[PDB]
């Protein structure tokens, strides 16, 4: 996805207190049209296995 | 935020450029060897700091 999607991502979950490190935000901001980076999940298992 | 294709600004910056610059000049403008200021209130952000 567009690292525009990355930012907004990870600064919305930014728990309280807290914002995404500056540089990391402007690299991920600054990003121009036809760039592409991995989308970020959230990885959880089936603890009950 | 994105301005263009290739720049950005920021809430405080972008702020900053809505005031209004008085010339140098006219701040030391004179009058037959009296100073004058005919130029009118110089448009300021106030910080409560």
């Amino acid at each position: 996805c567009h690292p525009t999607v990355v930012y907004n991502y990870l600064s919305s979950r930014a728990p309280n207190f807290l914002r995404l490190d500056d540089q990391v935000s402007l690299k991920l901001t600054s990003a121009g049209i036809g760039t592409l980076m991995p989308r970020p999940v959230v990885q959880l298992l089936d603890y009950d296995l | 935020r994105r301005v263009d294709n290739t720049s950005y600004t920021d809430s405080l910056s972008d702020m900053f450029n809505g005031l209004r610059s008085i010339s140098s000049s006219e701040f030391v403008r004179s009058v037959n060897g009296r100073s004058v200021f005919t130029e009118g209130r110089i448009d300021a952000i106030k910080v409560n700091m």
